[PDB]
């Protein structure tokens, strides 16, 4: 698997392969992993298929009772402390690296990590999923401050990417989502929309 | 626990142009007793002696080993062993045996075959030779036997003193561990004359 | 298990072994000889492992009867116990180790009586007596309360009754019957079995 | 924990005249990963204690939360007490001991830092509820590698001032780097004093020599 | 996870006919290096009592502060001190207590009887506790046992006057058996500690051993 | 264990504690862990004692015949390879770490071993369960092209880092200087720590020992 | 251990020796085997120290909740009954504590033993520990309800003596107890050495 | 193991049992009752694991004391058998489990003499005869090859004898002695032990 | 470690970490994982230091006798197959992870790998070691055919920085290596000289 998200002035863009496999046996090859927690929250779920699905289920439940009480649009900093509140509660029962990114009217895009074991930290790009560990050199070559939105995407579509062609878990289609104030705008890349990279060939 | 299978405790201490060592007497099996009399000192020359503490087989296997090679030596080179030759000899014989040893640890006690200076040694199951000026123990009892040495040893000790140094050292220590003792031998080793004693020892 | 006891005297050496041999829960013979004549004055007694008994007791037995061919004299009970301890403590290292535990008695015209305990790793000890087996938990107290140096070969026999009498009030195997030979300057002499 | 995820390597502290100083560099590793380069291993408790942790980062930063409610909460009392440096220290030794117990221990190493009466705390707690003072302290391969150095100097000068203290800090962090494959160049330094708790940047041993 | 770890340490304790002396080192230790060279293991219980605790530091020190806690409800209850053997007895209890999860410590009580006269109870880690005249304890028991039993128990030596322990003799003997220990263990040898116990009260010396 | 090594302006200074320990009882108290290798090469050695002690010795004989053969000096990276090619054929069995130390006529060489067989070639280095100790004052202290005095003095204070913070290591500090003129064995060149003073008399005097039999053997 | 217990005409003799070991390490020589739960009760200890010091002390308390609430004292058997329920509670958990309970009761002299195994049984001549085995054989070759105080006294020591030869675990000073109407007496304390020198 | 046997005969039910209480090699008790009277006309015989035979047997000897108490009537021989089959197969998933081997013999005025086989996993089986232990290997043969149904209580006893000198010649135990016991119309019945 | 060796029209580029590891341990900080077989061909080693090291020498021994018999300069596919040959055959007994990368008047620059198992194959450009994970994406999306030895010093000056930055396991000086028929051109780069990319804020 393979999730990223990267902060922009004004939001932030997330992306994930589409991959659940079973062994070597690819049960669904149109994952959607990018999941609307709330309007402009968003989580990126890697690790177990039942446990990211039912923790983002449980902070959905939690997050929109939280919203309706309080009745004002509810922070993407309370959305990352629930998610690592019962990450970190059932660290030993649950395999679920989530990254939470989104918009707010206080502090604008921002990306949370909540890796396995419950930690969170706010970062300016998260990268998730057993392809991450092939794109590290890739994301913090390219990263530069001050990318737009359309930068950010174009970012994110080449990282995933190259993930997907050296991971065997990690394949499919890339799904791309960019959050700000006026709202979520969602787009999947296929085939030839995929970004391609020529291999060395001797 | 393979060196407690059948327990042993020996001692070798120096003094003034005399040497001293002392075995605990007792052959078991575990926690039964089966002689009190077994030997774990044996000569190796006039004034040279060798004190094997392990696996009993292995005490006795060393012992025969060591005396093949020795008479062999003597014979050949036509003059006694020097206690540091016997000590790198029973080094070559446990080490020949590095991957798959003897369960027995050696102490030398003996007087240079011409000088007659005092010799004392420790070998382990793999052949490590450490040469010490004092005192040198090896067996069940052997923390037992460093704290009574450390504290009862003193330099250019008599033949006499030797004696109630090495023997008060081992009945103490012998008394704290449970598969050592049934008796106390000791060997007072000087130029003219090998005075050997039993104790009067707890045989519990 | 299989029950070993040997008595040293001022003149003789007086043994005895059980007489049983068991598959699993059940006795198979009850007239079973678990003493092997080496030589005309040394005993092996032998018990262990199943196969590795006779295995070990006929070779030194056979080696011991080569030697008196072929040097027109015997081994001595000491030469032969430490012929023994030789091959079964070069066997114990070796990928074929018997598991055996041996109690060998003789008399040497000159020595006189001899009784040698060996356990399965080759550890000789000599003793005026000794035991092998679970019973000897039983009986080896008996023996260290009544055993004097100069018994006669008549108190040795009731010692050796006090003590199979003990195995069958106390022990938990039905040890009936026991093999009774003693070794002096005339030779190895059977006497009566011990049965109960 | 059971098992440990994303962990901090060592954290070191010495005790100068007139406060403590304590070290640790901004890096969490997932297993030779260094995945997290700039989370703070330090944290401020009150304006006399300071916590510097090694191990789990989320056990390290669950404490935060329990130890930082905890300041808050005696805090709205408003009445002239406050939790010092060895009172933190006890607590968090009773909070190991009892994890450890149930057999959950909090995979954490921690160095507590503090300056109150005129007095400089520096105490250690590992997960099992092993706890000390010393005048310097190191955690994980800070044991083996800065300890030895830190204390040679507190044997030969046994009081340091603030100077000596930080300098000696730094010449550790930087054999760190040299000798430990899971620290990163980037570190923290915090200081209490009788001003409180001060925590220096992202400073850095650029004064590494490599004459390959 | 493994909940315990031998931190090292040794402790003696000698009983005379107006004096108890408890002693010990001050090494901590974790597998092959120390966590300080300052941490003695004798604890003041009362006026007339002191007790000593080596093997998992964390045990230690949770069973002194619950034999603390303790000592305090009976004065509570009772309206009085506790006695030395009143103290061994609670102790044996609250040792069993955990006999399925036991405390990793070994415990020698030192202190005066009901008459004035020294009183050393020496413990299992699980209970099991006995009335001695002298016992060690720790990494260097059986180095320091010996010789106690040979010169304060006269033992296997003949013709020798068996007179009544001065405090001087004991003094010397508690320091000459812990230098022996110090050159043949490598877990005991920082500091010693010894605490002696009269009428008067606890007074408590400290002796340099050698540093590894 | 603490052994150390680092290469100075004129040649090689090895250093290396005293101690040998059986379990967490100390056995020796004075055990020599510099080894002679030619005149020219010594080696410290940590690890199983008994293979340090035979390895090295083994290596000893060899160049022996081997500068008997060849009529000139041994060189540095001949007993390395031997070392080094024993050890892998032994895979870790026989652990013999080691600091390989000596000047032959290409200059003074310092090298590494580890018990599998693998050789580094450094201007410093530490080995034994004093390793760290010993690393941390060389990353602190050393200086390329040093003297002897100065050089000595760092190989010491590395030794003594692991003496008081390793429970392995302790007692004695030996150093062995090779020069290109000259080689010293400083055998017990620095005493640090030593046993307390004894306060009471525990001496048994002649008739405490009761004796059960006594048998005097002459010899002549 | 060895401890050993036998019902003979004038009573019951109990004895046991002194050694408690920390694997192949004596931790002590003079400890107390024998527990005196009544004036008249009492119990014998091999297995766990710990495990056996602390459930005869609760077997002693419970004991004497009974003399008070029921104004009379315990019998033998539900002495026994009592440790045996007890320690049967905490079975598998690794409890090791083998004893004898002596005593008079209304039925006259009685001897039970209890084990941490569930064993509970009533007999004349017991013998536990790892010098069991050693003391059975010569308490059997000698033993007679019509044995004389001073024989039976005799023959207590000597198996105990004979045991601490053969055992490591066992050694240190007999202890010996003799039950009768009147109460429990401690009758001696004799050291294996000094008896090593008598029966030599 | 220990070894407990039951005949029944047309009017009466037979049952032996060993009297040896062992402890590792040793026999520390030789007149142990492995028998508990559960009624006047029910018996009930015990072995197994040690504390879980008195234990259980205890419990169900006053359960079935109480219901006399209660309801003034005995509880059947088949009722017995059938209580105690619930007791052990409800323990038998739980965290304390019995493991006890067990046959309980008994006489009804309406079915006559009635002998049941349980097991520790808590199958009951009613059987003409039955054995529990190593020996039951040995001695079900001989009572498959001389049982008839209608077995005089004097012809019984002599079957009894067979197989428990059957015992005494292939069995590796010593179990000497077996207490015998009779249940019939006039109650149960201690007959002489049979010793060897 | 991260080993990495690139082929460019004329000769071949080698890379190393220089960081060996007991553990956590950095037992050599210093260390040349770049060893030259012949005059003109290398081997970039990575895994065990003894296995690596023992093979190493045997080929070069084995390699020298066969050129002093063929009186002609190695090929590069020799060496490579002589380091296959031991690696296949104590594919059980050896870890060791090789890049055999060198010029040949013949075939030009040719970087051939041999991983782990014996397998042999020429390729373009050769990654290796625990840093090479991190580091597939960048050189995937950053290597060009028709580069030339500065930029393919730079290629991998870069894509080792990224490597030794996230690899616990490498780091150290990047030492570098250029080999073609005029001969070898040996680098080391060290503190500011190795490439640096910059940190995120948030
Ligand atoms: C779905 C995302 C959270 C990421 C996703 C993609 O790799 N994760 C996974 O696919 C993980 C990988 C690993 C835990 C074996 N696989 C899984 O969680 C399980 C494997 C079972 C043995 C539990 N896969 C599976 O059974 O497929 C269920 C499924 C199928 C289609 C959609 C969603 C879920
Ligand atoms: C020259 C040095 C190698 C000597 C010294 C320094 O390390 N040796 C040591 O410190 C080691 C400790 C161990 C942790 C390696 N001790 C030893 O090697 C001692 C030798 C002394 C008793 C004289 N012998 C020993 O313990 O060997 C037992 C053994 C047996 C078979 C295989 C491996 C080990
Ligand atoms: C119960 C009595 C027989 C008294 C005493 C005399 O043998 N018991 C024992 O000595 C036996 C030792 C061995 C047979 C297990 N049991 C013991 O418990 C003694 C305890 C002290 C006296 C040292 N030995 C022992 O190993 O205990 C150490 C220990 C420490 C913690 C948990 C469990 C056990
Ligand atoms: C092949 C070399 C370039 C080494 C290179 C690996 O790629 N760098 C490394 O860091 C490798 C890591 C490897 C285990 C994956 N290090 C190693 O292989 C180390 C090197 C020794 C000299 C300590 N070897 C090792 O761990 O076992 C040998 C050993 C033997 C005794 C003590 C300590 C270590």
């Amino acid at each position: 698997t393979t999730i990223m998200a990267v902060q922009f002035d004004g939001g932030v863009v997330l992306g994930a392969d589409s991959r659940t496999t079973t062994g070597s046996y690819i049960a669904n090859r149109v994952t959607d992993k990018l999941t609307p927690i709330h309007d402009r929250i968003f989580c990126c779920r890697s690790g177990s298929a039942a446990d990211t699905q039912a923790v983002a289920d449980a902070v959905t439940y939690q997050l929109g009772f939280h919203s309706i009480e309080l009745n004002e649009p509810p922070l993407v900093h309370t959305a990352a402390s629930l998610f690592k509140e019962m990450c970190y509660r059932y660290r030993e029962d649950l395999m679920a690296g989530i990254i939470i990114a989104g918009w707010d009217p206080q502090e604008g895009g921002q990306v949370y990590s909540v890796p396995m074991g419950g930690m969170m930290v706010r970062q300016s790009f998260a990268i998730g999923g057993s392809g991450s560990s092939y794109i590290y050199g890739y994301v913090d070559a390219t990263y530069r401050e001050g990318m737009t939105k359309e930068e950010c995407l174009q970012f994110t579509a080449n990282a995933l990417a190259l993930a997907m062609e050296r991971d065997g878990s990690s394949g499919g289609v890339i799904r791309l989502a960019a959050i700000a104030e006026s709202g979520v705008e969602r787009q999947v890349l296929l085939g030839d929309q995929i970004p391609k990279f020529a291999v060395a060939t001797l | 626990s393979i060196m407690s299978y059948n327990g042993g405790a020996v001692m070798a201490m120096k003094g003034k142009n005399c040497v001293a060592i002392a075995a605990d007497r007792r052959f078991g099996i575990q926690a039964q007793m089966v002689t009190t009399d077994f030997q774990k000192i044996f000569p190796m020359g006039d004034r040279l002696y060798i004190g094997l503490a392990g696996l009993a087989t292995d005490v006795q296997t060393v012992a025969q080993r060591l005396k093949f090679r020795l008479n062999l030596y003597e014979l050949k080179e036509g003059r006694q062993i020097k206690p540091y030759t016997l000590m790198s000899m029973v080094a070559n014989l446990l080490y020949e045996k590095r991957f798959g040893p003897y369960y027995t640890e050696p102490v030398i006690a003996g007087l240079d075959p011409k000088t007659f200076k005092p010799f004392i040694c420790s070998l382990d199951l793999i052949g490590c030779p450490m040469v010490t000026d004092d005192f040198v123990v090896s067996g069940t009892c052997a923390e037992q036997m460093y704290g009574m040495c450390e504290s009862l040893w003193e330099p250019n000790m008599d033949p006499d003193h030797l004696f109630e140094t090495i023997s008060q050292a081992m009945l103490n220590a012998v008394d704290r561990d449970a598969v050592s003792g049934m008796g106390v031998i000791v060997h007072i080793i000087e130029k003219d004359k090998i005075t050997t004693r039993t104790l009067k020892a707890r045989m519990d | 298990m299989e029950y070993l006891i040997g008595i040293q005297g001022p003149d003789y050496v007086l043994v005895a072994s059980d007489r049983v041999a068991a598959s699993n829960i059940v006795q198979m013979k009850d007239d079973h000889d678990k003493m092997f004549k080496m030589s005309e004055k040394i005993l092996l007694l032998c018990v262990g492992e199943a196969g590795d008994t006779v295995q070990f007791a006929e070779y030194i037995q056979k080696n011991v009867q080569l030697y008196k061919m072929r040097n027109g004299y015997e081994l001595s009970p000491t030469a032969a116990a430490n012929f023994t301890r030789r091959n079964l403590a070069d066997c114990l290292r070796s990928r074929t180790p018997y598991h055996v535990n041996l109690l060998l008695a003789g008399y040497d015209e000159h020595e006189g009586p001899a009784l040698y305990y060996m356990d399965y790793l080759a550890a000789l000890a000599k003793a005026p007596f000794a035991a092998h087996g679970y019973g000897a938990f039983l009986t080896l107290s008996i023996l260290d309360r009544y055993y004097t140096p100069t018994i006669s070969r008549e108190r040795a026999v009731e010692l050796l009754r006090k003590c199979l009498e003990e195995l069958q009030k106390r022990f938990i195997l039905n040890l009936p019957t026991f093999s009774v030979r003693i070794i002096d300057k005339n030779g190895i002499h059977d006497l009566d079995n011990i049965s109960f | 924990t059971q098992n440990p995820m994303v962990t901090g390597t060592s954290v070191l502290g010495v005790k100068f005249e007139g406060g403590v100083v304590i070290a640790a560099d901004m890096l969490g590793s997932y297993g030779s990963l260094a995945r997290f380069r700039n989370i703070s291993r330090i944290m401020r408790v009150n304006n006399s204690t300071m916590l510097g942790a090694s191990g789990d980062y989320a056990d390290f930063q669950y404490l935060k939360q329990v130890l930082g409610q905890m300041v808050i909460d005696e805090e709205l009392l408003g009445d002239g007490h406050s939790y010092s440096p060895r009172a933190i220290h006890s607590w968090l030794t009773r909070a190991m001991y009892s994890r450890r117990s149930k057999m959950n221990p909090l995979w954490n190493t921690m160095v507590i830092g503090g300056y109150a009466d005129g007095e400089s705390f520096l105490g250690y707690v590992d997960m099992l509820g092993v706890a000390y003072e010393a005048p310097s302290l190191a955690t994980g391969y800070g044991a083996y590698l800065a300890q030895p150095l830190l204390r040679e100097v507190l044997e030969k000068q046994p009081v340091l001032s603030q100077t000596e203290a930080r300098d000696l800090v730094e010449r550790c962090m930087r054999v760190l780097y040299y000798r430990d494959a899971r620290s990163y160049n980037r570190f923290q330094i915090a200081t209490v004093t009788e001003k409180g708790v001060e925590i220096e940047g992202p400073l850095s041993t650029e004064t590494n020599w490599d004459i390959a | 996870f493994s909940p315990y770890v031998f931190n090292g340490g040794t402790i003696l304790a000698i009983a005379g006919e107006d004096f108890a002396i408890v002693a010990s080192d001050t090494r901590l230790s974790e597998g092959f290096s120390i966590h300080t060279r300052d941490s003695p293991k004798c604890y003041k219980l009362t006026d007339k009592t002191v007790i000593g605790c080596s093997g998992f530091h964390g045990d230690c020190l949770t069973l002194t502060k619950i034999i603390e806690a303790r000592l305090k409800m009976y004065k509570h209850s009772n309206n009085k001190a506790m006695t030395t053997g009143a103290i061994a007895a609670m102790l044996s209890t609250i040792l069993y207590s955990r006999r399925f999860f036991p405390y990793y410590v070994y415990n020698i009580i030192g202190g005066l009887d009901e008459e004035g006269k020294g009183a050393v109870y020496s413990f299992d880690p699980v209970g099991s506790y006995q009335r001695d005249s002298f016992k060690a304890g720790g990494s260097a028991s059986a180095m320091l046992q010996p010789l106690l039993d040979n010169q304060v128990g006269f033992k296997n030596m003949q013709n020798v006057e068996h007179v009544p322990l001065s405090l001087d003799r004991a003094m010397r003997l508690v320091k000459d058996v812990f230098i022996s220990a110090a050159e043949r263990d490598v877990y005991t040898g920082d500091a010693l500690r010894i605490c002696i116990v009269t009428k008067e009260g606890i007074r408590e010396e400290t002796v340099s051993l050698r540093k590894d | 264990t603490t052994i150390a090594g680092v290469v100075y302006k004129d040649g090689i200074v090895l250093g290396a504690d005293t101690r040998a320990t059986e379990g967490m009882v100390v056995a020796d108290k004075n055990c020599s862990k510099i080894h002679f290798i030619s005149p020219n090469i010594y080696c410290c050695g940590a690890g199983t004692a008994a293979d340090t002690d035979m390895t090295t010795q083994l290596i000893s004989s060899n160049l022996e015949l081997h500068s008997l053969s060849t009529g000139r000096l041994p060189r540095v990276v001949t007993a390395n390879r031997m070392l080094k090619q024993m050890l892998f054929r032994y895979q870790g069995y026989i652990g013999a770490a080691l600091v390989l130390g000596g000047v032959d006529v290409t200059g003074p060489h310092l090298y590494s071993i580890y018990p599998h067989g693998s050789t580094d070639k450094l201007p410093y280095v530490t080995m034994g369960s004093g390793s760290l100790a010993a690393m941390a004052v060389f990353e602190d202290k050393f200086r390329p092209d040093m003297e002897e005095e100065e050089a000595k003095n760092l190989v010491s204070e590395a030794i003594a880092a692991g003496i008081f913070n390793d429970l392995g290591s302790g007692s004695n500090i030996d150093l062995c200087v090779i020069s290109k003129n000259k080689l010293d064995f400083l055998r017990p060149y620095t005493v640090p720590n030593k046993k307390g003073t004894r306060l009471g008399r525990y001496r048994c005097e002649k008739g405490t020992t009761a004796v059960l039999t006594e048998k005097i053997t002459p010899l002549e | 251990t060895t401890t050993l217990a036998f019902k003979f005409r004038h009573g019951v003799i109990v004895a046991a020796d002194s050694r408690a070991t920390a694997g192949a390490y004596i931790a002590s020589q003079t400890v107390k085997k024998v527990i005196e739960i009544n004036p008249y009760l009492l119990g014998t200890m091999a297995g766990g120290a710990a495990d056996c010091s602390f459930w005869e002390r609760l077997l002693a308390r419970q004991c004497r909740i009974y003399e008070l609430r029921n104004k009379e004292r315990i019998s033998v058997a539900a002495a026994s009954k009592l440790l045996a329920n007890m320690v049967y509670q905490y079975k598998g958990m690794g409890l090791s504590m083998g004893t004898m309970i002596c005593g008079w009761d209304k039925r006259g002299p009685g001897l039970y033993y209890v084990d941490s195994e569930g064993n509970r049984i009533s007999g004349a001549t017991f013998s536990v520990g790892s010098g069991s085995v050693y003391a059975y054989g010569v308490m059997d070759r000698g033993y007679s309800y019509d044995l004389e105080v001073e024989q039976a006294y005799d023959l207590a020591r000597r198996a105990i003596y004979q045991a601490t030869y053969r055992d490591a675990y066992s050694g240190g000073a007999v202890n010996l107890y003799h039950v009768r109407e009147d109460g429990w007496i401690r009758v001696s304390s004799d050291n294996v050495a000094d008896l090593h020198e008598k029966y030599s």
